[PDB]
RNA sequence: CGUGAAAUUGUUGAAAGGGAAGGGCAUUUGAUCAGACAGGCCAGCAUCAGUUUUGGUGGCA
RNA sequence: ACUAAUCGAACCAUCUAGUAGCUGGUUCCUGCCGAAGUUUCCCUCAGGAUAGCAGAAGCUCGUAUCAGUUUUAUGAGGUA
RNA sequence: AAGCGUGUUACCUAUACUCUACCGUCAGGGUUGAUAUGAUGCCCUGACGAGUAGGCAGGCGUGGAGGUCAGUGACGAAGCCUAGACCGUAAGGUCGGGUCGAACGGCCUCUAGUGCAGAUCUUGGUGGUAGUAGCAAAUAUUCAAAUGAGAACUUUGAAG
RNA sequence: AAGCGUUCAUAGCGACAUUGCUUUUUGAUUCUUCGAUGUCGGCUCUUCCUAUCAUACCGAAGCAGAAUUCGGUAAGCGUUGGAUUGUUCACCCACUAAUAGGGAACGUGAGCUGGGUUUAGACCGUCGUGAGACAGGUUAGUUUUACCCUACUGAUGAAU
RNA sequence: AUUGCCGCGAAGCUACCAUCCGCUGGAUUAUGGCUGAACGCCUCUAAGUCAGAAUCCAUGCUAGAACGCGGUGAUUUCUUUGCUCCACACAAUAUAGAUGGAUACGAAUAAGGCGUCCUUGUGGCGUCGCUGAACCAUAGCAGGCUAGCAACGGUGCACUUGGCGGAAAGGCCUUGGGUGCUUGCUGGCGAAUUGCAAUGUCAUUUUGCGUGGGGAUAAAUCAUUUGUAUACGACUUAGA
């Protein structure tokens, strides 16, 4: 007989299985569609996710009861020092799919990515690219026959770039390789755009700007095995319930004489890639500047690092992303930003975002003083010594 | 009477080319069927569509990964049309569809080799004029297949290499033809035409 | 005999993923591999080329206990004893038929080509 | 502690194994094996006999 | 309720291999033949007896007397 | 149309029909002054062959008994094992090889506690499950020394 | 389609008749299960049907607007919180876009619970001489096992 | 004092008890239309065709076939002389089944193909099909030894010049010389006895081992270590 009383159904079923990520760095499955006539560009980032903090703004939309007054909002800042190209892949069009056609490096290959390409770095011979470096020995001639295959071939090009993890506080000291489309040009100019790029970095400035909508893809937060409550959030079970109460009672009919895909088990919670679109980028900032966290309304001199620095990441030396909202995964997690597959004109974009005030007070706590100088002013001279 | 023969699928019904080809390859024949979006079906789009949806809704209940598997290529329904006019299960069946290439569109090295078609299954020969019919291409799409504009230049770029092929070979078919016609009259050729040849 | 045991790494250079550590095994197998080695001194043989030619292992007869269960049952708490011997080795270091055919095509063939 | 079966098990050897295994008819392959020169084995052709099948052709109503 | 883990009559031995129209089982091969679940009676209706169907042993004879059939002749019938 | 109705042929294949062979059963016969010496034999002729319950017939096997083979056997009886062989439609029988060590068969008859897959069969033995469930109440153990082949668990000291 | 619908059979209905469909009612049957398929309801959770309550797009009206009614495609997506009752059913309160109907062994007891029915204790009423009966009421009354196979949820992994 | 109790309490986990985020293209149903016959009119329908739903398929998102696939890096000697390539030598290993040749336009089918011409067309004229029963190839001890003649061809073998082919290119078209063979024609010599038939053996796959000619000179796992991970495996990091 029917449910007696109808609910909806707990959990999505276009996210499964719940299983763990083949990788780390989440994938990129799509990239945005190419218009040839723009200049050529990166389609998205990489960066490393250093945590949250909070701004002040001035809210811009006439019909809000909130229009011209000061909000408050939670902010996520990634670190992206620039990404190095290294590489580029022709891809060509084929009736089963994208095909990578061939690959060309560039001759010079820096330690943290060549880290990339080794389990056990530190007893090895480091012979990788080696032999592939004298392709450019001579003339370079055998180097220019592949690219040039590329530019008659390969009806898609994508570039190969890897972070630059040593100017970063993390401990792993390798980089993270990764294949990023380049749109704007047409296949001449991608190869080119790639081939006058090699071993030079590429800022995030020239990719991202401030007020536009890009994407977060990354590996959400580990959880390990989890149960039907806490995975797909399914009632409690009464408290009189005999050998327990934290699951779901009936996993199925009589008929069919099966348990359904469909019906909540316990099984891995997080850790699983997830694509979230429209986080608005509130701030393009930059490692060699001085007054990252200042605006026009603060003057404070002062960086994007909170006071006794970001906890579990470190401080933030580089240039940085400061998008709107929560994104998956962690900190220290590599994390892909992603330009939008579509226009969005919600007006909730297409609006000027101008910061009033970022919070630098400390995460490790309830802090209560935005920087040093400030704490020294309000609490006067201390015992400890100068 | 070829070691391998490749099927032309265009103009063809799917399933009487698939009886032809599924007796074929349990008689120990390879085949090779290529352009199989230019398949045909009898009985209008939409009917053909709503067939399909039909066969797109059965699936194993408790777990869809291991059910009836719908396959949305031109090339694999054509396949799935093979199948169950084969013995499948059977060492002999398998054996049997280990003789079966279909491919979309005409890929190397068969763009370069010699093309049959099949007479009976033929739409133009088996169909009443003025019956409806379907093509494999456009089924295939409107039920998921990605691929139809990538055959689509790439079948367009075989016809160009393929008609200039066809141009050289008018001329040197007409410089054989014209010698050989200027050796009639003489004396090998009139007894040659007494015994026939 | 592996059912339910635990997964580890070191089960890899076996290509398993099953793998354990049987502590008393080991030392009687040792026990048995010191004596075997110790009759090939006494025996002439060259140790460096020693090897286990073969190795079995037989059920011993099982020894008995009990063991008390629920509701005043009882049920047998048997242990399962074993037979081991080895044995460690030095290494070490046409008619045809021809019908008068056959043998005229050969005898063809053999002056066809010289 | 005579002999020392089977269930069940270890080693060695052989063989096969995409959601059981096992079996019946036939044959391939591998392995293994009995008998016989004073005709044993497998065949080819001709002319017949018995039972059929497939044609060509002739004379009549 | 309790009367030694036994209680709407304990436990132990014997009568006792108690009776059962009821349940289960009932051990070699091949050959030939081959059923019934219907009649009447029965405190009969999950059973028997009785007739029928079946096997075996044959006996008296040797193409009879016959016959799940028809024809011809002669009746009878009260259904469609 | 590879659909519906209707017509024509060709073709496919049952343990069915025809022919032949072989087996058995039944029926009718032949056969003695040598039946080319086995008359429950040999042979001719024709037909027939499904089968639960059940009936009858002819045989195979086991324990013991009378007779016989002046039978086999420590130069190896019985038993057991044997993808080694042969006979029988079969029940079964025989032989080779290995193991073994003291009795045991063929044939004519007698006799029976005489043939197993079942009975939630009896007694004994053995598996898979399975190196599994578990060895989680009673607050709690740790360090060094000694002994010893071996110490989380013994002894001593210290500490908790 | 006789009539209703101011007139007008068919906007919406519709007598007298008659043709069906369904298996969420109850009958009827006794085919399976009595060397046992755990038995009502509720909770929990998934999926399916469409005979669509709402939501999308429409057609029609005795559609001026508004609100409604009839009908189409359509099951994609939802369909609630409570008082009383063990209740299925019922009834009311209230919110809501709406509070549609069903199925899955009358889904789902090694998932729960155990209020009911349906053991043994006890009381009442009626009936019975009595022991006792009551699909009459009342109260108390042990809800066992997964470690196997598959399925499902996650997790390794030989061979390339 | 089995976490003694109380207040605060970072980190971590976590709440519609907190915050952020949740896409746009096509094809369609009902329905309404266009053109338009059947039926000289009409008509959304018969041929065609427009728009159009919370529908369907894609864009997007998740997984990634552990028997789908691609590109790329490095590939172990001073190491029972290891690895790889090329060639030829011997053995084994197998065979879903060679026994002259898979012999290439594209579209239409109430139309085309081939040739030719013109004013370059949706052109004129001729011719063909009515099956591949074709075309190519095809004679020689399973194809031998040799003599000429005609002609400057045909075909094979390596070498070679240049171009094209990335859908699975891995093949196609060429250029130049050299070396064979020629059955295009005319000759000479040999073949036997495999006994009247016995596939009467002519292949391409895989693997070892050998010989001589080049080339290169790594990693991974366990163990230790981290915690972006975690029941264990696994994952993600560090270490001359
Ligand atoms: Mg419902
Ligand atoms: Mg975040
Ligand atoms: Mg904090
Ligand atoms: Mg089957
Ligand atoms: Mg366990
Ligand atoms: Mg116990
Ligand atoms: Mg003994
Ligand atoms: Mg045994
Ligand atoms: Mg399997
Ligand atoms: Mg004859
Ligand atoms: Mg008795
Ligand atoms: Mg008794
Ligand atoms: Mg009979
Ligand atoms: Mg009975
Ligand atoms: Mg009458
Ligand atoms: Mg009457
Ligand atoms: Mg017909
Ligand atoms: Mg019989
Ligand atoms: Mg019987
Ligand atoms: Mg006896
Ligand atoms: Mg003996
Ligand atoms: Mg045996
Ligand atoms: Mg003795
Ligand atoms: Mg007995
Ligand atoms: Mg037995
Ligand atoms: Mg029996
Ligand atoms: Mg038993
Ligand atoms: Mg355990
Ligand atoms: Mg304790
Ligand atoms: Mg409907
Ligand atoms: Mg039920
Ligand atoms: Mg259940
Ligand atoms: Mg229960
Ligand atoms: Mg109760
Ligand atoms: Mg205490
Ligand atoms: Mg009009
Ligand atoms: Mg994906
Ligand atoms: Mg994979």
């Amino acid at each position: 007989s029917h449910r007696k009383y109808e609910a909806p159904r707990h959990g999505h079923l276009g996210f499964l299985p719940r299983k763990r990520a083949a990788s780390i760095r989440a994938r990129v499955k799509a990239f945005p569609k190419d218009d040839r006539s723009k200049p050529v560009a990166l389609t998205s980032f990489l960066g490393y996710k250093a945590g949250m903090t909070t701004i002040v703004r001035d809210l811009d939309r006439p019909g809000s009861k909130f229009h011209k007054r000061e909000v408050v909002e939670a902010v996520t800042v990634v670190d992206t020092p620039p990404v190095v190209v290294v590489g580029v892949v022709g891809y060509v069009e084929t009736p089963r799919g994208l095909r990578s056609l061939t690959t060309v490096w560039a001759e010079h290959l820096s330690d943290e990515v060549k880290r990339r390409f080794y389990k056990n770095w530190y007893k090895s011979k480091k012979k990788a690219f080696t032999k592939y470096s004298a392709k450019y020995a001579q003339d370079g001639a055998g180097i220019e026959r592949e690219l040039a295959r590329i530019k008659k071939y390969a009806s898609v090009v994508r570039v190969l770039v890897h972070t630059q993890i040593r100017k970063t506080p993390l401990a792993q000291k390798k980089a993270h390789l990764a294949e990023i489309q380049l749109n704007g040009g047409s296949i001449s100019e991608k190869v080119d755009w790639a081939r006058e790029h090699f071993e030079k970095t590429v800022a995030v400035d020239s990719v991202f700007e401030q007020n536009e909508m890009i994407d977060a893809i990354a590996v959400t937060k580990g959880h390990g095995f989890e149960g039907v409550t806490h995975r797909w959030g399914t009632k409690k079970l009464p408290r009189k319930t005999h050998r327990g109460l934290r699951k779901v009672a009936c996993i199925g009919a009589w008929h069919p004489a099966h348990v359904m895909w469909s019906v909540a088990r316990a099984g891995q919670r997080g850790y699983h890639s997830r694509t979230s679109i429209n986080h608005k980028i509130y701030r393009v900032g930059k490692g060699d500047d001085e007054a990252n966290g200042a605006t026009s309304f603060d003057r404070t001199k002062k960086t994007i690092t909170p006071m006794g620095g970001f906890v579990h990441y470190g401080e933030i030396k580089n240039d940085f992303i400061m998008v709107k909202g929560c994104i998956p995964g962690n900190r220290k997690r590599i994390v892909t930003l992603r330009k939008s597959l579509y226009t969005n004109t919600s007006r909730k974009a297409l609006e000027e975002v101008s910061l009033k005030w970022i919070d630098t007070a400390s995460k490790f706590g309830k802090g209560r003083f935005q920087t040093p100088a400030e704490k020294h002013a309000f609490m006067g001279t201390l015992k400890k010594d100068l | 009477v070829e070691p391998v023969v490749v099927i032309d699928g265009k103009g063809h019904l799917v399933g009487r080319l698939a009886s032809v080809v599924a007796k074929q390859l349990l008689n120990g024949q390879k085949i090779v069927v290529v352009r199989a979006e230019e398949l045909n079906i009898s009985g209008e789009f939409f009917r053909n569509k709503l067939k399909y949806h039909d066969f797109l809704r059965k699936a194993t209940a408790f777990n869809k990964t291991r059910g009836p598997f719908h396959f949305r290529a031109p090339s694999r329904i054509f396949y799935k049309a093979l199948r169950g006019m084969v013995s499948h299960k059977t060492a002999r069946g398998k054996a049997a569809l280990e003789r079966l290439k279909v491919f979309e569109g005409i890929p190397p090295p068969y763009d370069k080799k010699k093309r049959v078609v099949v007479p009976q299954a033929l739409r133009v020969l088996r169909l009443k004029p003025g019956r409806k019919y379907t093509t494999l291409g456009k089924l295939s799409t409107s039920v998921g297949w990605k691929y139809e504009d990538v055959v689509a230049k790439l079948e367009a770029k075989r016809k160009v290499s393929s008609a200039e092929y066809y141009a050289k070979k008018r001329a040197f078919t007409k410089k054989v033809a014209s010698a050989n016609a200027t050796a009639a009259e003489s004396d090998v050729a009139k007894q040659l035409a007494a015994l026939g040849y | 005999f592996n059912s339910s045991i635990g997964r580890t790494a070191q089960g890899k250079e076996f290509g398993v993923t099953k793998a354990r550590w049987p502590a008393k095994s080991v030392k009687f197998v040792q026990g048995l591999l010191q004596n075997a080695a110790a009759n090939a001194e006494a025996k002439g043989l060259d140790a460096t080329k020693l090897y286990v030619s073969h190795i079995q292992v037989n059920q011993a007869p099982k020894q008995r206990r009990r063991t008390y269960r629920a509701h005043g049952r009882i049920n047998k708490y048997e242990s399962s004893p074993s037979h081991i011997e080895l044995v460690v080795t030095e290494k070490e270091e046409k008619v045809v038929r021809l019908t008068s055919r056959q043998r005229g095509r050969i005898a063809a063939q053999k002056r066809i080509a010289a």
